[PDB]
């Protein structure tokens, strides 16, 4: 999971 | 403020290909010079400008069989159908002309671009 | 010896979401506490272990309406349906418990994992 | 396009  | 799962799109496509390989919920047969290819209308539309136009048509959206132009090579179509479901293109010296012509007909702009580039390198 | 187009899976998912937003070729209604959500069976199966089991069942595969357990929160479902079509999860302090419970019911293992991690950080 |  990432900060888009 | 959303979070994003990097591998989600790839995992979705992998599962769509698993459904295709087991012939689960396929809703159309694409006929290419008597060869038949089963697929999901939604995936075809998501990958191809031609299928997008066909299945948004009020009459054609309901067809279970689509016959392609007789000039379309079944091997070229098969390579492109595999690309639609996997992101992998089996481009070879012996198939590049048939793959480019089929991609132009199917309106798959990114495939047409890589074929043009690979052909230009060989001249 | 294939070549791969990096953005293909993401571009496919983006187009599938465009079809969902225009209600094109949606083939099922998911009913959650009287709220209704239209979707593509194939995308639901590709994202969820529960929908995969439902639509591979010889009787349920033919249903146009699926009613979820009454304990399922419609907002939690809506956030998860958006994630299925975009890879983006709108996870907030006020919805994390409903999102985790819905993801456990839908069998969306990667969403369950991130919810567990976010909850553990707050304790 | 890349070599996978
Ligand atoms: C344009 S809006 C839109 N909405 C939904 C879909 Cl399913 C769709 N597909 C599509 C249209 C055109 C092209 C492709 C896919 C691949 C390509 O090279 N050209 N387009
Ligand atoms: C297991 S083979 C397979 N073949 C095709 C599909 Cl459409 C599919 N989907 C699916 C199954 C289980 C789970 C998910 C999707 C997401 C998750 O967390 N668990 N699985
Ligand atoms: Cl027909
Ligand atoms: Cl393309
Ligand atoms: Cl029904
Ligand atoms: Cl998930």
């Amino acid at each position: 999971w990432v900060i888009p | 403020s959303c979070i994003q799962f990097t591998r989600h799109a790839s995992d979705v496509l992998l599962n769509l290909n698993r459904l295709r390989s087991r012939d689960i919920l396929t809703d159309v047969v694409i006929v290419v010079s008597r060869e038949q290819f089963r697929a999901h209308k939604t995936v075809l539309m998501a990958c191809s400008g031609l299928f997008y136009s066909i299945f948004t048509d009020q009459l054609k959206c309901n067809l279970s069989v689509i016959n392609l132009d007789p000039e379309i090579n079944p091997e070229g179509f098969c390579i492109l159908l595999d690309f639609m479901y996997t992101s992998r293109l089996n481009l070879r010296e012996g198939n590049i002309m048939a793959v480019m012509a089929t991609a132009m007909y199917l309106q798959m702009e990114h495939v047409v671009d890589t074929c043009r580039k690979f052909i230009k390198a060989s001249e």
